């Protein structure tokens, strides 16, 4: 769709000093919001987009900077969301609806993922375009709890995942191959030489 | 070259004071080049490339390099706690420079090791030491309190530095490290005693949360976390032992040869 035929010339204008003009930020907005309604993802299109920003104030643009910042938290456990963050200043960091993302991205990052979908305003407007943001998200939930956890209650799993019913937890316990157990399952001469020498170098 | 490698080094300052964190990291990469030249040319020099250096690092989230480049600028406290000592050659305004670099890298060196050094810091000042302290206390409330009346010192170019970023996000580390340092080692261990321990932490829920928090950090090791009882649990022996031996060795050897 348009997110592989724009990927050609953005990749082109990456590999010069085009990506420095400011006049080619229509061109690199409208990919973003293509990597929003199909998922597709170019982190460094998008840390472009922000430098262009940051070097040429006049230009910010508030929705694609916040999509560009969300796409990046759904890029979690990778390094996506901090870049971003060091491409923004802070007087743009602490505007609206910039600081309020930067505070879901926190949550994420601190891992208090049932404060996230509680903090989470489920209706938000810049949400909708963004498919597949919540399933990315619960992506590095069980990313952590992979690594976090030995065992975990049913029930614990579906609120860290957004409150889901059954059937959806059924659908990521699926995914990364966890099961319910009772709950769901989830998971000699050389040393003697050496000896030898240490004293001998001891005794001298 | 070496007049157009002060340049570059000089250009990538200017862009990180108005410039991007990437743009000057990469200016960096290609930056450095033999020390000779610089050292021909003049003492200084050498010593604004290790600023410089420890300036990436410190962009950088390892500490480990900016560390090195900063002591060779300025001695710093060597592994095996020996003093480093730095020649004084270099232009005593370039030394007053070094030794305001000396002092921003104690941020980057408390981050590398230990523990309580401030010998080749003059000993009156309470900024440092006052820091230092606070830092061995464990307690948050005396290190949000030196940050708030040395409020002054982070600020010093407003915009460059409009909310503090950098400190808050040291400190944020340094309030995790004590709760490590117990460390486990402990079997099983009863909720109450963690219990008054992260009670100390701010966040009161933090222990259900902070506890469980730490272990997704794995800086330490929880047991059992989450279970019914609700209280945690908690060859190779060999190579430490021959390690420790090997120090040993070391240290003798040292001691004979001088």
């Amino acid at each position: 769709a348009m997110f592989e035929q724009m990927r050609a010339n953005v990749g082109k204008l990456l590999k010069g000093i085009d990506r420095y003009n400011p006049e080619n930020l229509a061109t690199l907005e409208r990919y973003v919001e293509t990597q929003a309604k199909e998922n597709a993802y170019d982190l460094e299109a998008n840390l472009a987009v922000l430098k262009l920003y940051q070097f040429n104030p006049a230009f910010f643009q508030t929705t694609v900077t916040a999509q560009i910042l969300l796409k990046a938290l759904t890029n979690l456990p990778h390094t996506d969301f901090t870049l971003c963050k060091c491409m923004i200043d802070q007087a743009h960091q602490e505007e609206r609806p910039i600081r309020q993302i930067l505070y879901l991205g926190d949550l994420l990052e601190t891992c208090h993922f049932q404060a996230f979908w509680q903090a989470l305003d489920e209706n938000m407007d810049l949400l909708e375009g963004i498919t597949g943001f919540e399933d990315s998200v619960r992506k590095f939930i069980c990313h952590v709890v992979g690594i976090t956890y030995q065992h975990i209650d049913r029930w614990l799993l579906a609120e860290m995942l957004g409150d889901l019913s059954d059937s959806q937890l059924k659908v990521w316990m699926s995914k990364y191959g966890w099961s319910a157990d009772e709950q769901i399952f989830i998971c000699x001469x050389x040393x003697x030489x050496x000896x030898x020498x240490x004293x001998x170098x001891x005794x001298x | 070259k070496m007049l157009g490698y002060f340049s570059l080094v000089g250009l990538l300052r200017l862009h990180s004071l108005l410039g991007d964190y990437y743009q000057a990291i990469k200016v960096l990469e290609n930056i450095e080049l033999n020390k000779k030249s610089m050292y021909s040319r003049v003492p200084e020099c050498q010593v604004t490339t290790y600023y410089y250096v420890g300036f990436a690092y410190l962009m950088m989230r390892r500490y480990q390099d900016a560390i090195r480049v900063f002591a060779n600028i300025l001695l710093y406290i060597q592994r095996t706690k020996s003093m480093f000592q730095r020649t004084t050659y270099k232009y005593e305004m370039i030394n007053k420079q070094n030794e305001q670099m000396h002092a921003l890298l104690a941020i980057a060196l408390t981050m590398y090791p230990m523990r309580i050094d401030e010998s080749i810091h003059l000993q009156l000042r309470e900024k440092y030491g006052d820091k230092m302290l606070r830092m061995q206390k464990g307690d948050p409330q005396v290190y949000e309190e030196l940050f708030s009346y040395s409020c002054p010192k982070f600020l010093s170019e407003p915009f460059l530095q409009q909310l503090k970023v950098f400190s808050d996000e040291v400190q944020q580390q340094a309030q995790l490290s004590t709760i490590r340092s117990f460390l486990k080692l402990y079997t099983t261990m009863p909720v109450a005693k963690l219990a008054g321990f992260l009670d100390l932490t701010e966040q009161e829920f933090r222990i259900q949360l902070l506890v469980f928090k730490h272990k997704m950090k794995n800086l330490v090791w929880t047991s059992g976390i989450s279970a019914l009882d609700g209280e945690f649990q908690s060859x190779x022996x060999x190579x430490x032992x021959x390690x420790x031996x090997x120090x040993x060795x070391x240290x003798x050897x040292x001691x004979x040869x001088x």
